[PDB]
């Protein structure tokens, strides 16, 4: 089950 | 560095016997930078149909990839693994030796 | 079995030419792929890639479908924010490698979890053992990390590696328990090959064992042998097992003072093979 969210850098 | 060449392993997924259907991997691994190019060769000549894993990478960021395809070995026939990378002035090309 | 993991591993590389990166993700519970995504397939969604999680109904495939595309798109735009930052043309391709998961104990509780990030194979930012704060490789990701200190963007990931992380670990550990939660002893043999009339090759063999993780070990009258010896990297079958071997260099006729040690998950005591 994958990370909700991924904040860009 | 963003350059590493490919360690490569030639070999069958059972022991090898004449007549028994099995199958020929070319493991590729810790190369850097990705893109490269593999071939699984039967008597010199390109294997048209091979088949390949999931770009995936190591602790250290570089990465692996399995080549395979079903073969029937016989006693005549001779296979290899054939890669190119940036890392090669030319094609390397890794011989099967049933032994490995 | 018990320790376990869930790993995710995302690759991206750009295509200056022309259209956008190529993206592929893949997960794993232990050294067992369960699914993937590849930009360049047809289905442009999430796939199974074992039986145990094709049990999954539409709720789930819609939404890791989702995700991936969100992770797919993060990378693009971090592909664009770091040639800029590095201060790159536009006629090179690059990378970006993002590997995350977290790890259970025999009790199935959380051990550690992980977030790692690297920029054309070298690291660039990573979360810390704590899972509180960052470790920047570079004034680039020192940007990065104080963009990501300000928005809270640990809390949130730890969140997810102490929580869903762990507890969707122990579903399909469960749903997959036949497989995941079986060890498959290696299937051990010796190999001796003449490399001439005065030394030969003893090879060492383990063959079709799972999980991944094994020791093989060459010993002279019982104390560890490294010189004359060679190991190789373990290497997938191709079945879901995994082989290996390992090599020394004899004379001939004193096989029988050296002894290959193999230890494995799967095996209650380490195996001991003499010629
Ligand atoms: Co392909
Ligand atoms: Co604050
Ligand atoms: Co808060
Ligand atoms: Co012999
Ligand atoms: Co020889
Ligand atoms: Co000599
Ligand atoms: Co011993």
């Amino acid at each position: 089950n994958l990370v909700p969210m991924v904040a860009t850098v | 560095m963003i350059q590493r060449t490919p360690k490569i392993q030639v070999y069958s997924r059972h022991p090898a016997e004449n007549g028994k259907s099995n199958f020929l991997n070319c493991y590729v691994s810790g190369f850097h930078p990705s893109d490269i190019e593999v071939d699984l060769l039967k008597n010199g000549e390109r294997i048209e149909k091979v088949e390949h894993s999931d770009l995936s990478f190591s602790k250290d960021w570089s990465f692996y990839l399995l080549y395979y395809t079903e073969f029937t070995p016989t006693e005549k026939d001779e296979y290899a693994c054939r890669v190119n990378h940036v890392t090669l002035s030319q094609p390397k090309i890794v011989k099967w030796d049933r032994d490995m | 079995a018990g320790s376990h993991s869930m790993r995710y591993f995302f690759t991206s590389v750009s295509r200056p030419g022309r259209g956008e990166p190529r993206f592929i993700a893949v997960g794993y519970v232990d050294d067992t792929q369960f699914v993937r995504f590849d930009s360049d397939a047809a289905s442009q969604r999430m796939e199974p890639r074992a039986p145990w999680i094709e049990q999954e109904g539409p709720e789930y495939w819609d939404g890791e479908t989702r995700k991936v595309k969100a992770h797919s798109q993060t990378h693009r735009v971090d592909l664009g924010t770091l040639r800029g930052c590095y201060n790159q043309s536009e006629a090179g391709s690059h990378t970006v490698q993002r590997m995350y998961g977290c790890d259970v104990g025999s009790d199935w509780r959380f051990l550690r979890g992980y977030h790692q990030y690297a920029y054309d194979g070298k690291d660039y930012i990573a979360l810390k053992e704590d899972l509180r704060s960052w470790t920047a490789a570079d004034m680039c990701a020192q940007t990065t990390k104080h963009k990501w200190e300000a928005a809270h963007v640990a809390e949130q990931l730890r969140a997810y590696l102490e929580g869903t992380c762990v507890e969707w670990l122990r579903r399909y550990l469960e749903n997959g328990k036949e497989t995941l939660q079986r060890t498959d002893a290696p299937k051990t043999h010796m190999t001796h090959h003449a490399v001439s009339d005065h030394e030969a090759t003893l090879r060492c063999w383990a063959l079709s064992f799972y999980p991944a993780e094994i020791t093989l070990t060459w010993q002279r009258d019982g104390e560890d042998q490294t010189q004359d010896t060679e190991l190789v990297e373990t290497r997938p079958a191709g079945d879901g097992t995994f082989q290996k071997w390992v090599a020394v260099v004899v004379p001939s006729g004193q096989e029988q003072r050296y002894t290959c040690h193999v230890q494995h998950e799967g095996l209650p005591k380490p195996l001991t093979l003499r010629w």
